[PDB]
Formats: structure tokens, sequence, C-alpha cells
RNA sequence: CACCAUGUUCAA
RNA sequence: AAGUGUGGAGAUCGAAGAUGAUUAGAGACCAUUGUAGUCCACACUGCAAACGAUGACACCCAUGAAUUGGGGAUCCUUACGUAUCUUUCUCAGCACGUUUUCUGUUUUCACGCGAAAGCUUUGAGGUUACAGUCUCAGGGGGGAGUAC
């Protein structure tokens, strides 16, 4: 307590808790991340809620899976999230 | 005047259309099951001296093996749950008490 | 209140005060919270209990006193307690700083019923809950008497302008507030000095069972 | 829930009052035409008349008397 | 739907300075929601608005100084003559003394007191008082 | 034999606070007090009076009776009561450690005099 | 210099009352609830001043429970109390 | 002789409190009924009753009743207090609403149309004020206009000191019961609205018992 | 859970 | 829902009707029956206390338990806390716990409102300080939802 709630300059704690529409201005919620194929070991860049099956071009296999939200990538694949 | 919010029956606004009627259980008077009120009784089958006179003479019960009840489940009808004295009239601050398990 | 005109650290909490905070337990609070005493806590323990921030807890301690202090004639400052573990401590308070106590059931119309003979026109009411003092609270709202108050985690705060957030339930966490508060008004009048520790002992502030 | 506004909803509010001032039992019948053509006098005051009997009739509860009539 | 976008922002405002906030957060803004607002800061009625920029319409978090008593819009803007400002004062203003009507003209968006002087007639937006 | 009125029960509290030395657990005793200090005409109250009286001594032998208003036993106890003994209980409290939660501590980490001494984490 | 004048600057009105150091509402002769709290001013040796911080709040802010939110707000304003703990 | 009871009351037997408009900044309740003709002077506080109606109770073998009594005081200088009693005698709560009117003292702000030049002949702003049903709206009236209203609230706004003002009345006047206590409360909002004149920050006081503490416990 | 229908006109 | 037409069906309940009984009378309730109906197909009707006695679409709106579906974590502060138990196949699974958040049905609870009962982010609030948009109905009780 103590802090009055600014309308322009709100809290982290109190802005992350948001809908990402019902933010102070609007963004996303995804991101991009660069997924390395469990064999055949070449990178992809698959989105965090890619509703579509990925493939991966170089192995032709598919290292991704569709959910409600956040695409399921496969077991044994590595990958780290890309900036921006 | 509008005597209890919620009208007597367990239906809000926007939920439910109808819901189909149950028979009371001794009037076989038709209400919505929503509204009818519902007791599970567990009743015995025995009184507890006439059942000490059973199990006495039984060669499975005792105080070992219980006996056996009854498990019905009662509907009735609201004329049918006043007369019976199952449900009482209240006063008018009194209405809001809601009792969500047997006491 | 612990901030002067000119800037000093005199009003502080300091290391011996929240030593005695902490061995008193006056900074557990229950495990229900409302939205008004929301901003007095600081987290959540396991087993659910709230954690008061002793920072506010001290900041909203000292400006009670800084008001009680300001009150020439102190008879005007009545300090009150429907709870019986509050009703020693009312009394100590009152013998220390010198104010007017009442304890037990508040007998409706003392503050507004002016043809009783036990009617008092305090300026300063202090009451030990806002829950189980809610009578003496609601008078206040009728003859313009601001409240201060002990609020557990969940206090109603309607007409309370100064809330102390504390533990107002358990016998020794009671009355450790009342110590402090009574150390610290005499403090701001000058009576006591704040070099050498107030020889005066917490225990006759505790409540005991006479039977 | 009421009524209109909209700077040209003119003819929505001119066609809303002249349905609803029917409903007004003063300017109902100070505009047709059953108000003069069933007045036994001919929309008029004071009209002369034959006595043709005389009546008794018999006043309304709580009162009780017989009032002195003519019919014409 | 929405239809009028000025008719929002004044209601809110109005809303949340009979609650007495501090701030209040007026969505969606316009140029003519803005205008308002530089009318109600000449006159003390409210305080420093911030607009935040989206790529969509913005918003305005405008600071409340606890003067204002109620703005409102007057929907549709009516037509306002010269000769009629005497007519729109006794109407919807509690006073002669203080209060403004708004109004859109060929000259700005002005307070009624300023287009009297000027000379000049124009659409009535909405009030402060 | 029944309830007594008020009128018999506000007198034989008034007479236990004038003339609580003077009586004990005896009616035959007390109805000769209250004659003397109990000026009516009614020999049927003074009975009943020195009956409530003789209720309520067997009642202050027990513990405090509500409404009697005695200000000497209450003045012996309150003196009695307002006794503390040498070493505070504050003072006997941080004397083994406060053992303060792990929500606490990690509290007490944040402020401007740090963690207190004759501390612990229990 | 507040309060209505005449156009020949004297003082027509009778009673300029108080506002809420709040709400900035103007108090009411009836508000009940509407009290002053008078704050000490002290000095460095930590004993109050001849001096008092007075702030009143009106009746309908105490009715809701908003009220302590209010004196916080303006104690930290007024730099009566203080807003947080300094660096350990 | 008159011994007061509350603090205030001691002080305006004392002249510690010289003013009536020094209870009014402070928002306190007057509970003594002998601080008002203290304070106003005795030739320059008018009252008469505004109406006497009487009210049963249905009881076992019978009616019970008692008659309510409307009474409105005030100089014509921006007091004005209204106060309604009931009693089983007419005489009684003639008299009990005298008592009642004086203790429901409150201040009229009044203000000017146009131009300001003497003294404030209207009220300041529009105004209503709603008991019941029957809520009755003041508007500020031109400086010849006179009072424009109906003999029950003309009689009060004549008591308050408004000397032209335009009045409306929207539901049911003739229960005057919640007619004249309208009237009382759309004069009682007239210090209520925040005009640009008390825009000003003013500096606070200290209350007259904050100040008198050491008179007032010289009584006891 | 047998049956248990009704009380002229104003007025006090 | 009753009702209508043509075919099916026809167990049970059952307007009409029939017998008992109660009653002063009983054309009623109660008991025994029993036709049309109940149920299906295809047509017709469009008459509900078709209700929340509350038109639709937006806006602002305080609080604390819950609940359903989806998703995500485990001088006004520059950030932070994670348990339980079932687990050879619609199994990288299921349920739970703490916390966020969107949508829905609600509940005891701050203003405010109302003649009141009561309503209250689910408005009947934001209204004589009366204008977000559109729409339907009402104008003392009847006659009468009648006559043409
Ligand atoms: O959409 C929700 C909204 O974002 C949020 N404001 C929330 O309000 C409350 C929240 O209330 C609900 O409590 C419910 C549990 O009893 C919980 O529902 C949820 O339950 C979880 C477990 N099944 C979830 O898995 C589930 O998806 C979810 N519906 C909350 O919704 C409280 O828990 C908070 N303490 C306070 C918040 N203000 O409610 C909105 C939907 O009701
Ligand atoms: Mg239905
Ligand atoms: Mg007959
Ligand atoms: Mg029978
Ligand atoms: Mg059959």
């Amino acid at each position: 307590g103590f802090f009055d709630a600014d309308l322009s300059y709100p809290t982290v704690r109190t802005e992350r808790m948001k809908h990402k529409r019902r933010r102070l201005v609007q963004g996303p919620n995804s991101y991009f991340m660069d997924v390395s194929c469990p064999r055949c070991r070449q990178v992809t860049v698959v989105y965090s809620h890619a509703t579509t099956s990925v493939e991966c071009k170089g192995c032709s296999k598919k290292l991704c899976r569709p959910t409600g939200g956040k695409a399921l990538l496969v077991e044994g694949c590595g990958y780290r999230r890309k900036p921006d | 005047t509008t005597k209890r919010r919620n009208h007597g029956r367990s239906k809000p606004a926007h939920s439910r259309g109808r819901v189909k009627p149950i028979h009371c259980f001794n009037c076989g008077r038709l209400t919505p099951k929503d509204k009818a009120v519902g007791r599970f009784v567990v009743r015995r089958m025995l009184d507890a001296a006439s059942a000490r006179d059973v199990a006495e003479a039984s060669p499975v019960y005792g105080a070992n093996f219980p006996m056996p009840k009854l498990y019905m489940k009662q509907r009735f009808c609201i004329a049918c749950a006043i007369h019976s004295r199952t449900v009482r009239a209240r006063p008018v601050g009194n209405r809001k008490i809601r009792y969500t398990r047997k006491v | 209140m612990t901030a002067v005109e000119s800037g000093s650290k005199v009003l502080r909490m300091k290391e011996s005060d929240a030593q005695k905070l902490l061995a008193m337990r006056c900074h557990i609070g229950t495990r229900n919270q409302s939205s008004a005493m929301k901003k007095y806590i600081y987290g959540r323990t396991a087993e659910g209990s709230h954690i008061i921030d002793l920072h506010m807890m001290w900041e909203k301690l000292i400006l009670a006193a800084r008001v009680i202090a300001a009150v020439e004639n102190p008879k005007d400052v009545c300090v009150c307690s429907s709870r019986l573990y509050g009703t020693r401590a009312i009394y100590k308070f009152s013998q220390h700083v010198g104010t007017s106590f009442h304890g037990g059931r508040f007998i409706p119309g003392t503050f507004t019923n002016q043809i009783q003979k036990k009617f008092v026109q305090p300026r300063v009411l202090v009451v030990t809950d806002p829950r189980t003092d809610h009578q003496a609270i609601r008078e206040a709202s009728l003859v313009n008497i601001p409240v201060i108050a002990l609020c557990d985690t969940d206090a109603p705060l309607e007409y309370v302008d100064i809330a102390i957030p504390c533990n107002n339930r358990g016998i020794k966490s009671i009355g450790m507030m009342y110590w402090l508060l009574a150390r610290e008004v005499l403090r701001l009048r000058g009576t006591i000095v704040r070099s050498v520790p107030w020889e005066e002992k917490v225990d006759l502030f505790f409540y005991r069972d006479p039977n | 829930m009421t009524k209109t506004n909209g700077q040209n909803a003119a003819r929505k509010l001119v066609r809303l009052r002249r349905r609803n001032r029917w409903a007004d039992k003063g300017w109902k019948r100070a505009h047709t035409f059953a108000a003069k053509k069933a007045n036994p006098f001919g929309g008029s005051s004071h009209a002369k008349g034959i006595v043709l009997e005389k009546i008794g009739v018999g006043a309304k509860q709580p009162n009780s008397a017989i009032r002195k009539c003519v019919r014409v | 739907t929405m239809m009028s976008v000025l008719a929002n922002a004044l209601r809110t405002i109005a809303s949340a300075e009979r609650r007495g906030k501090r701030q209040v957060l007026i969505r969606p803004s316009s140029k003519v929601v803005v205008k308002f607002l530089q009318v109600m800061q000449k006159h003390g009625y409210i305080g420093e608005f911030e607009i935040i920029d989206d790529h969509r319409a913005g918003k305005i978090v405008v600071n409340l100084n606890g003067r204002l008593n109620k703005c409102g819009a007057i929907c549709p803007r009516f037509d306002c003559a010269t000769t009629d400002y005497e007519k729109w004062m006794k109407n919807i203003l509690p006073s002669r003394q203080f209060g403004f009507v708004v109004l859109t003209t060929s000259l700005g968006i002005m307070d009624h007191e300023e287009a009297r002087s000027r000379n000049t007639g124009g659409k009535v937006l909405g009030f402060f008082y | 034999g029944k309830i007594r009125t008020k009128t018999v029960k506000r007198a034989s509290r008034q007479v236990v606070e004038k003339y609580y030395s003077k009586l004990n657990f005896d009616f035959y005793q007390n109805k000769r007090v209250i004659m003397d200090v109990t000026i009516a005409e009614s020999k049927k109250l003074k009975n009943k009076i020195a009956g409530y009286t003789t209720h309520i001594m067997k009642r202050l032998a027990r513990g405090p009776v509500r409404g009697i208003s005695l200000k000497l036993q209450e003045e012996e106890r309150e003196r009695r009561m307002d006794h503390a003994p040498a070493t505070s209980d504050v003072d006997k409290a941080i004397q083994s450690g406060v053992s303060v939660d792990k929500r606490t501590m990690q509290m007490l980490q944040r402020l401007e005099i740090g963690v207190p001494r004759r501390v612990k984490r229990a | 210099t507040i309060g209505m004048f005449n156009e020949e600057g004297e003082n027509v009105d009778l009673y300029i009352p108080r506002k809420c150091h709040a709400t900035n509402t103007l108090i009411e002769a009836h508000d009940h609830a509407a009290v002053q709290i008078s704050i000490a001013n002290v000095g460095p040796n930590g004993v109050i001043n001849g001096t008092t911080t007075t702030l009143c709040i009106a009746g309908y802010l105490r009715s809701q429970g908003e009220s302590d939110h209010a004196i916080n707000h303006i104690t930290i304003d007024r730099g009566i109390m203080r807003i947080k703990t300094g660096k350990p | 002789e008159w011994v007061p009871c509350t603090k205030l009351g001691r002080l305006v037997k004392a002249q510690k409190v010289t003013s009536l408009e020094e209870i009014f900044l402070f928002s306190m309740p007057i509970k003594e009924h002998q601080i008002v003709d203290t304070l106003i002077a005795e030739g320059q506080l008018h009252d008469e009753m505004m109406k006497i109606y009487p009210v049963q109770k249905a009881t076992s073998a019978g009616q019970r009743t008692r008659f309510k009594a409307f009474n409105v005081v005030g100089d014509c200088d921006g007091h004005i207090g209204i106060g309604a009693r009931v009693g089983k005698e007419v005489s009684l709560a003639i008299r009990a609403s005298m008592i009642a009117a004086k203790l429901n003292i409150v201040p009229v702000r009044r203000g000017y149309w146009g131009n300001k030049i003497g003294e404030p002949h209207t009220i300041p702003m529009k105004v209503t004020g709603k008991c019941g049903s029957v809520a009755v709206r003041l508007v500020p009236a031109p400086r010849g206009t006179g009072i424009v209203a109906a003999p029950v609230p003309k009689k009060i706004l004549e008591f308050a000191g408004v000397e032209d003002v335009y009045t409306s009345s929207r539901g049911k006047t003739r229960t005057h019961g919640n007619l004249i206590m309208a009237t009382f409360y759309a004069l009682r909002k007239t210090y209520g609205f925040l005009t640009p004149d008390l825009w000003a920050e003013t500096e606070p006081s200290r209350d007259p018992t904050d100040e008198h503490a050491e008179l007032l416990a010289e009584m006891t």
C-alpha cells in the first residue's frame, strides 16, 4: 500500500495481469521461437500459437501440434524464444 | 409484491426455459423439479425397540453387521410440504436462510 | 507518520521496537481479508494467515499518536473496547495518557442522548475493534467524532479515519499495541525521553481472567 | 426507453403524436363527430322541448329521496 | 453500438467525478473530445490530461481536481443563433453567473461566452459547470 | 414463595452494599438487621428482603455478583491484580528468540532497519 | 478573497464553509459525520510544537469506507507520513 | 433557568460562541433549542405554524389519535428551520414543533440573477429538493419578480430571506407534509453546490470545543 | 384431512 | 398445452359420460371406471402468468464466497510464493491446489435510485444538475378486446 494507482503509468503487477486488449495499449501475447528438429537438426521458426502443423523443411517431419492455446512442440526438440 | 426473489423456484431468468415436472410424493400434483421441495430420507426399517427383537432372532444381524434401511428421495408439492410440516412458513427476515446440507 | 518538518529520523521504527512487535505476534493477521485493509498486507504465509507490513503498521501507529498528543484536555479522547481482551489495556492506556475510557457494553445513546447522565462528548474516539465496537463508531458518525481503530485484516472501515493495522485478537498482541501507543504519546508530549527505555512493564496491559 | 432524438427525426415525432392524441378523451371528443351527432342538443346549449310526462327518479345510495323531473 | 463518442466521454467524466475519483480513462477519443477538454482546462474545471497513442483511436487519462459538477452533451447538436444564447443559458445552466455551454462554430469549438463576444453562432455540443 | 419483585431485589442489594459486614448466611439474624436498616411498613416485604439478601450472601462467598457495587472487595482485588514481575513477558520473549516465519523473515530483509537481533527463522 | 462579492467588493454571503481535503466537496452544515483531524507538527527532538496540521473530511467519504484511504493520500502529500521504507 | 448539557450550549451560554454561523461552519448538531434564540436576536426571529393535521392509529377498541404539527422558523436573512412533532393534544404538538424547528435551523445561500448591486435577491443557482414524491425546484428570478410559488413554499421562502424566485413542483403537492420538507431540502442545498467563487483554498480553523477545551473542563 | 351454508338499508 | 384434418398406435393417465359416496342439494371435490385425447407421421392453428409481469444495441459502475466452458503461469515502486494421488492405454494422460484473465448463469454487498416493496457492474443507478441510438405500447374505472 501507500502508493496510489496512476492510470497513465500503471504498476507492472497490475498491468501484467490484464487481458491483452484490456491493457493501456493493447498488444500480442504470442512470440516466435527457433525450434531445432529432433533428428535432422536444422532450425525452424515456429509461432507459439501455431494452429497449423509446421513441418521441418529439411527433416520432412512435423515438429509442432496445435492445441486450444499455445501449440505443443514435439518431444526431444530444443527451442529458445526469439525477441521482439 | 414479489414475495421472494427467485419466485419460489431454483430457476433464474436466463438459464432454463422450463424444467419437466415430477409428480408430488403423496398428492401426485405435477410441480417442476426445481420448485418442489426435495428431501432424501435415510429412514430405518425398524424402530430401535423393534430392531432389537429382530437382531436377537437373527443369525446375520448384530452389532457387527448393521441392518438395512430405506433410501427413497421424496419430492413434495408446496401445498403438500406445508401440510405435512416438512417445510413451514418463516418470518420475512428469516426466509433467506438456506441449508446446504442435512442438519 | 514518521516524517517531521525538519527531516529528522526521530520517530522512525527501531530494531528494538520492531523486535517487540514480532515477539507479541501483533503483525499476524487473520485468515480472511477485506478490500480496505488489503493495502496493509505484505503477503500471506503458509497455513493461510496474512502478514502485515511493519512499515505501514508503524506509520499508522505514529499517525494516531500525533493526533492524540495534539489534544489539550486529554479527557476528550475516549478509548473503548467491547471485546473482553481489551478492557485491561484500555484502563492502563487511560492511566498513563490521561484519557477517558469505557469497557463492556457501550450503552447506546452515550454520544447522542443528551439528557442521559452518562452523556460524554469526546473529540477523538479510539476503538479496539471496528467490528465489536460497531456501536461506538456508529454514534461517532452522528456527532462529529473521528475514529482511531486497531484493525485486523478483515475490518469494516466505514467511518474509521485512522485505521491502525495490527493483530487485535490475542491477549498479548492487544495491549502491546496499547503499550506502544501509550509509550509513544508520552514521548510526543515530552513526559518521557526517547533515549532511555520506558521502565513501565507491558504485563499490566494484558487481560487476566480473574476467576 | 421512451422517445427518439435525431436531427432528421421529425416525421417520426409528428406521426407519433398525432396517433397518441386520439387517446386523449378531450382531444378525441373535440375532433370526432359522434360527439355532436349523439349529443341530444345539437352540439349547442339550451335546447327547447315539449314536456311529455312527469317522473320521480329515486336518489342513489346513500341518499334517499325521489327527484322531481320531467321527460321532454 | 457507440453512436456519439463525445457523449460517451462526457458521461464517463461526469460519472467518475460524482464518485469523487482522481483520474478517468476515456475511450475512445477524438479531435472533438480533446477540444472539448481544452475548453474545460482553460476555465479550470479539469487538470492536465494525457492522450495515449494507439494506432487506433486514442485513450485519454484526465486528472480531475474536484471542481466539475456536471459535464454533459446535448444530442442532437442543435443549431444556435446569436439571439439564442440567453435561451440556452436558462435551460441547461444552473445560473447566469457560472457554467458554460460549449458550441462548435465556424471560428472553432468555443464556450457560449466567447462566442457571444465574437458575434458568432454554432451548433451546441455540450456543457460543463 | 415465587419470584421476588424488583422492589424486593433492588432494596436487597442496597442492604448488601451499606451493611455487608453485619450480615451472614442465616435468615433469622439478617431479618433483625433489616428491620433496623430499612424503614418500610410491611413485614411481608422485610421477610422477602431478608430472604434475597441471604441468597446473595451465599453468592458472595462463591464469587462476584453482578450489580453488587461492593467497592472494597473491588478496591482490594484491583490492588492485588496490578502486580507485575520484574522481568517483562516481552523481555523473556526476546531472550529465547522471536522465531519468525518464512514470509515474515522475507519481509524483514526489506526494512530500513534490517532484520533485528535475537531473531530466528523456524 | 473567497465567496461572492457585491460589485462594491464587500463579502456578501454569510459563512464561507469548509471543503473536504480529499474530494474538494463543500461541507454542509448538517453533515454530522464530517470531522476535522488535527495532526501535531513535531520538532527535531520528537516533541510536539504549538502548531498542528488540520485536515477535514466530508461525511459521505467516511460513510463508504474510503476515508482511511484518503487520510493516507493527504498525509503523504503534506509530508506527514512516509510512503515506503528506506533502502536497507 | 436553563442549565445546558452539551458543550456547544455551555459555550453559547458563556458567550464564547458568539454567532450562529460559527456552529454552521463546524457542522455541529445543535441538540438544544436554547442555543438558537440566544444567538439570534429575539425580535428578529419569526415563527408560525404551517399545518396541523391528525394521524390515527387503529387499535383494539377504536382509534388512537395524535396531531402532527408543522412549524417553520427563521429570520428573513438566510436562516430557516422546519420541525415536525406529534402529540395527543393539539397544544402540545404545536409547542413541540417550535422546539423542533429551531434545532433544524440551517443557512440559505443567496445570490444574484444578473449584475450584483446590493443584498442578494435570489438563490445563486437552480436547486431542487425531494421528499417523498414531492420535489420542488427553485430557479433564480430577475430583480423585481417576487416569489412565484404555491402559498406553502411561499411562506417558507419568505422566512428564508429569498426575495425573488421561480418555483416548480413535480408531484402530489396536496400532501403538505412532504411539500414543506422539500422546500426545506432545496434551500438547504444552496450551500452544497461548489461555485467558482468558492474554488479558492481557505485556511483551516479550530473547533469551538477544540479552542475552549480548558474552559469547558472548568464546568466539571 | 367426515360435515360446517348464510347474516336486510343508511348511519354511529 | 389444448384443438383440427388424414393415416398409425392405443400401455398408462384420462375432458365428455356412467356408476358409488358425501351433501339440505352435489350437476363438484373423494372412490371405481371410461370416450375424445395423451404418443408418432404429415398438414393446419398461432389464442399462454409465451414471466424477470422488466424491448433491443453501446457506455460508466464498489465488495466478498462461489459456479460453468476456454486459455495462460507453478510525492504515488524497475518487477518475483506452488502442494496433493491415480497412472498398461480415445495416455507426452486424468482430477486437484494457488493465482491470472475472457465468456456465460447467479448469490450476500458500496454509491445512488424509488411512493414503497425493492433494484444495484445481472440497474429499476449514472434523471427537474431532465438530450448515446432506435423501437413498441399507455393516458381515470368501465362498456370491451364488445359491435361493424
Ligand atoms: O474471467 C474471470 C475474470 O477474469 C476474473 N476477474 C474472475 O474474478 C475473480 C475470481 O473469481 C473466480 O473464482 C472462481 C473459482 O471459485 C474462478 O473461476 C475459475 O476457477 C478456476 C479453477 N477451475 C479456473 O480453472 C477457471 O477457469 C475459472 N473460471 C474465478 O473466475 C476469484 O478467484 C479471484 N479471487 C478474484 C477475481 N476477481 O472471474 C471471471 C469469471 O468469473
Ligand atoms: Mg415457460
Ligand atoms: Mg340467500
Ligand atoms: Mg367425501
Ligand atoms: Mg382409470
